[PDB]
């Protein structure tokens, strides 16, 4: 069925669920947090 | 909700084959 | 010679018979479930209907030369069918009509003859017997003369031949067709002048010389009953109160008609569609989501259809108001190219809290929006965005001061916080509640139990369910 | 002002350009709309005195008691003891010239600092383990369409 | 073996995304380049990576000689022998495309291998076509190559000659492991340890045992996990010799989480640089160490997160952000407070679970029947 809306105008990982950048990997964080104390 | 459905199941396969062998005896006398 | 000469075998033997025979097992049918079994609805003239829509649309746009579809209306313009021997010259007519076009050169028409092959169609003793005929092969001229992709000296003509056949079936139905309610074909007749009148609003002025005709069109119906009719009538008018004057919206509401309950499935997702743009557009949200939801999974079972695509960029937007889209699922191969471009370069905003990235985006996208009809955002998305905030911490702490949640949302103030917290619980987005003294929030009470009286609740439902579609399985068996 | 803002958005779909890049008259009023959505309240009170038209205050002193009133019914206060002190920080203007109109008809004292009145707790009262009339209706029903069908 | 050496590969990745390490793999990569003179791929790279030296000359002369030298032996071998199938000229042009193969690009190596699968009649030669062709399009990457063949192999092929295929069980998870979905499916298919070709069959054993490991820890935390993996005297022999996997494993398995932080940093950093991993480092990290903070969190309903301050790591605020990041998310299944700092843990009971699965798993069906009921009956 047409409904006259004229709709014409990478990677198979699958979903990504929700990536947010941290940029600090996980090593940098945990490894510059010990310092600390 | 465990014996009403698979009574209702039952019926839309009657169905679907009285549906089958009604229309088909239609079109074979045709 | 090499490139017309070559390609005419080819073409006319197809045209030739296919189609031919088509229209004679549909019209055949259509004579058969009239002259018996009156209540013909349930029958392959749907079907039929349907294909016509579906196929033999599509299968040409030029006026079909060397007579193969052009030549059915010098075929039936002279047709008697008063006895035996009239409908069988009828079909012999047309059959050495296709054998003329398919031996000689048969009668062409040159874009001035279909009148003659529409005036004369109807004289020469023509058979109301069958008037469904008369509208199909009526209506199948206006199509080509309507899909003719040129809009030059069509639309006019498709204008009047619109004109011609609502006339003739206004006729038809003024003598109350006796167990044959010709409605269930001139539904797909109206839509169809809808078509034009929306061409000639494409090519003219709006459809509101339209809206007046089909005002008196559904209520010609909705008195002896419905068949098919106002179901179709009611979202064509609703189409034309939101078609670029869709500013109107006040009326519209106290359309309080009720719909009929048993229409065809893919009215439906149209009647659902408009419902929840109606709804979202004067701010309620919680029916909105719902309803647009059980609509896309009314009828979206095809490849690619098309307004899928609309609803999910009028969904994501009406609960992004309201919480969180499933942030990658449903960018998949269909909506991909479009969707992703703004939609998702917001939702990703959102979530973030960088409102300059949020005014780039708009900055970039606002045309397209705007094109989209659904500028809504700007409204009130901009301004609604510590909604989600607190929606996170609600779903986190349990008890928290509230001087903490200024640092968390970066409010900068504590008691903004509260008028902002207060205002939360009250829309219902939280059901938290305040320790006025000392900075403290605290959540409900812990979830009781949830096996009091809350669950069989729904076993109601659901039975209610299940034993109705039993009985209405078991009803409709074995006919005859 | 007259709190329809149901019925505000749905007539702002007519202008297209107007209301946002130019025309300070359409401008106002959906600005102080925003403002108004958002929990933020004092900037209403210090942005009120900018009013490209005429005064039009007949309506904007409308506007503010209505604001008022909604602030306050949003403050909705089971406990009948709250501190007079936290409503005298809000936007009630004059220690006791309006807390007594509060306080003929609404609850809490007028600028106690010690609230005593009649109480907003509401408590289900779901105790009650008897829905048995209508329950034993229901159970009825479904024995009824288990059967008379033939 | 076919393709001159899936090491280049690893090397030419390692040497692609760091600039930086521009050095230290390119020392031996250009010996690798100019031995065999395997010289039809490097000159784009060369394009990409440092500019040019001239040997292009030397290096073509002596390809086009052994061209030349081969192709004329093939067709004086098709001109005097007159059998078909697997007779000589077969295994003449076999020699020409692995050639092409272990030298050119791929598209006149698959032509060949193309009109040359026609030409057999016995099932070890196509068997042994079907692993080149596997071979050569994981080299690349080319899904659709591998996804086609290796159907191929496994529908139209095996069912007469067996145990030739158990080269095949490490392909598929060869496949399933460079691409992040179903990790279950590798783990629980690298189950066996009886490798064959040992390097010809690509990777060496050590690392074929690094990542059955890698991969396990992901698809069965504790669901008898020690019976499969810490019961494997098979595999407690080669990590015998690697002390950091058996730390790793002993350290998430005796419960002593600093540790376990320690190593687990270390393999992230060390996932990094390879070929096939490297696009799920990301995912690999966080999905095991939402792991550790739900195996700790049971077996306690009222914890103080002063004890995970120092149990567990180090930083209040850190656990405190990390906690909150994934409840969120629906995961970490529990609630928190902040006044005083009581993690308290709620689990439905048994009752609620199966009520909530029945509540969905039954309205779904009852829509599937509706839509049905729809269809039918006109």
């Amino acid at each position: 069925m047409s409904e006259k809306k004229q709709p014409v105008d990478w990677d198979d990982d699958n979903v990504e669920d929700d990536f947010s950048n941290q940029l600090r990997a996980e090593l940098e964080k945990h490894g510059y947090k010990m310092e600390t104390s | 909700y465990l014996a009403s459905l698979i009574r209702s199941v039952v019926a839309l396969h009657n169905l679907i084959n009285n549906k089958i062998a009604n229309r088909d005896a239609e079109k074979k006398e045709g | 010679p090499p490139g017309g000469g070559e390609q005419e075998p080819p073409p006319p033997p197809a045209p030739q018979d296919v189609e031919m025979k088509e229209e004679a097992a549909t019209g055949g049918g259509s004579t058969g479930e009239a002259d018996g079994k009156t209540a013909a609805a349930a029958a392959e003239h749907s079907q039929r209907e349907l294909d016509t829509v579906t196929l033999e649309d599509i299968k040409e746009h030029v006026k079909q030369l060397e007579k193969a579809v052009s030549g059915k209306e010098p075929r039936f313009v002279l047709r008697a069918l008063r006895m035996l021997p009239s409908t069988s010259r009828r079909l012999n007519h047309y059959v050495l009509y296709k054998a003329v076009q398919g031996f000689f050169t048969s009668n062409n028409a040159t874009r001035d003859f279909l009148l003659p092959f529409l005036e004369e169609p109807m004289d020469t003793e023509a058979d109301l017997q069958f008037r469904p005929r008369t509208g199909k092969a009526a209506s199948t001229p206006l199509l080509p003369e309507v899909e003719a992709y040129l809009q030059l000296l069509v639309v006019i003509f498709m204008m009047n031949s619109k004109r011609y056949k609502e006339a003739q079936k206004i006729s038809d139905d003024l003598m109350q067709k006796i167990s044959t309610q010709n409605r269930r074909a001139l539904d797909l007749v109206a839509a169809k002048c809808y078509y034009y009148h929306a061409r000639v609003y494409e090519f003219l002025d709006k459809l509101d010389v339209v809206r007046s005709f089909l005002h008196a069109r559904l209520r010609t119906a909705t008195l002896r009953h419905d068949a098919d009719g106002q179901a179709t009538l009611l979202n064509l008018l609703l189409r034309n109160y939101l078609h670029y004057s869709l500013y109107d919206q006040a009326e519209k509401l106290v359309s309080k008609s009720v719909f009929p309950e048993q229409a065809n499935n893919n009215e439906w997702a149209r009647y659902l569609y408009y419902t929840g743009r109606i709804k979202a557009i004067q701010l309620e949200y919680s029916e909105a989501r719902r309803t647009m939801t059980n609509a896309l999974r009314k009828a979206p079972q095809h490849t690619a259809v098309g307004f899928k695509q609309t609803v999910h960029k009028l969904l994501i937007v009406v609960e992004l108001l309201l919480g969180e889209i499933p942030d990658r699922l449903q960018f998949r191969q269909p909506s991909l190219k479009r969707s992703l471009m703004p939609y998702f370069l917001l939702t990703q905003a959102v979530r973030t809290g960088n409102l300059a990235k949020f005014n780039q985006v708009l900055d970039q996208f606002g045309e397209k929006f705007q094109a989209d009809g659904t500028y809504t955002l700007i409204i009130r998305l901009r301004h609604n965005v510590i909604k989600t905030g607190v929606r996170m911490i609600s779903l986190s702490y349990s008890r928290i001061s509230l001087a903490d949640i200024a640092q968390k949302l970066q409010l900068d103030s504590p008691e903004d916080a509260e008028f902002i917290v207060a205002k939360a619980i009250r829309d219902g987005v939280i059901e938290a509640s305040i320790n006025h003294e000392k900075g403290y929030v605290q959540s409900k009470e812990m979830i009781d139990i949830y096996s009091t009286r809350e669950p069989q609740l729904a076993f109601h439902q659901r039975i209610s369910f299940c034993l109705d579609i039993h009985n209405m399985s078991v009803k409709a068996m074995r006919f005859p | 002002s007259q709190n329809r803002v149901a019925e505000f958005h749905t007539e702002l779909e007519r202008l297209p350009a107007k209301d946002i890049q130019t025309n300070v008259y359409i401008k106002h009023p959906v600005s102080l709309e925003q403002y108004l959505m958002e929990g933020s309240y004092n900037k209403v009170f210090l942005a009120k005195g900018n009013i490209p038209a005429e005064s039009y205050t007949f309506f904007i002193d409308i506007l503010l008691d209505t604001i008022r009133d909604e602030i306050a019914g949003c403050i909705e206060k089971a406990y009948e003891k709250i501190l007079f002190t936290e409503a005298t920080r809000i936007l009630f203007f004059n220690t006791p010239k309006k807390m007594t109109d509060y306080a003929k008809k609404r609850g809490w004292v007028l600028g106690p600092n010690n609230y005593y009145s009649f109480a907003s707790q509401q408590q289900k009262p779901e105790d009650t383990t008897i829905p048995s009339t209508e329950l034993a209706k229901q159970v009825i029903e479904y024995a009824r369409q288990l059967e008379m069908i033939v | 073996p076919k393709n001159p050496d899936l090491r280049i590969a690893q090397l030419r990745f390692l040497l692609s995304l760091p600039e930086h390490r521009g050095d230290a793999a390119v020392r031996d990569e250009l010996m690798a380049a100019v031995r065999d003179n395997n010289m039809a791929p490097y000159y784009e790279a060369l394009c990409k990576s440092l500019d040019w030296q001239i040997d292009v000359d030397l290096l073509n002369k002596m390809k086009k000689a052994n061209e030349d030298e081969l192709k004329r032996l093939d067709e004086e071998l098709e001109d005097a022998e007159k059998n078909l199938g697997e007779s000589e000229i077969r295994d003449a042009m076999m020699a020409k495309a692995e050639y092409l193969c272990r030298i050119g690009d791929k598209e006149g190596a698959l032509t060949a291998f193309r009109k040359t699968y026609d030409k057999t009649v016995a099932l070890g030669h196509r068997l042994d076509i079907v692993f080149y062709l596997l071979r050569i399009g994981l080299f690349y990457m080319d899904n659709d190559l591998i996804t086609r063949n290796t159907e191929k192999a496994k529908s139209l092929i095996e069912e007469g000659g067996d145990w030739d295929r158990r080269n095949r069980l490490k392909v598929y998870q060869g496949l399933y492991c460079v691409a992040i979905r179903d990790f279950k499916q590798a783990a629980e298919l690298f189950l066996d340890t009886v490798s064959t070709f040992t390097s010809y069959e690509l990777m060496d054993y050590k690392t074929f045992v690094t990542y059955t490991v890698y991969v396990s820890m992901i698809a069965l935390e504790r669901p008898d996990l020690r019976e499969k993996v810490i019961k494997g005297a098979e595999i407690l022999e080669v990590l015998h010799s690697l002390p950091a996997v058996r730390q790793y494993l002993f350290s998430l398995y005796e419960c002593r989480y600093s540790v376990f932080f320690q190593s687990l940093a270390v393999v992230e950093q060390e996932m990094k640089k390879d070929w096939l991993f490297a696009p799920h480092y990301r995912y690999y990290v966080r999905e095991m160490r939402i792991h550790a903070y739900s195996q700790l969190l049971e077996s306690y309903r009222s914890l103080t997160l002063g004890y995970m301050a120092e149990a567990f790591g180090v930083g209040v605020e850190f656990i405190d952000q990390e906690l909150s990041r994934f409840i969120a998310a629906g995961r970490l299944h529990c609630k928190i407070d902040k006044v005083n700092e009581i993690v308290e843990t709620n689990r439905p009971d048994s009752k609620n679970w199966q009520y909530q699965e029945t509540i969905k798993k039954g309205d779904l069906l009852l829509n599937r029947v509706q839509k049905l009921s729809r269809v039918i009956n006109m």
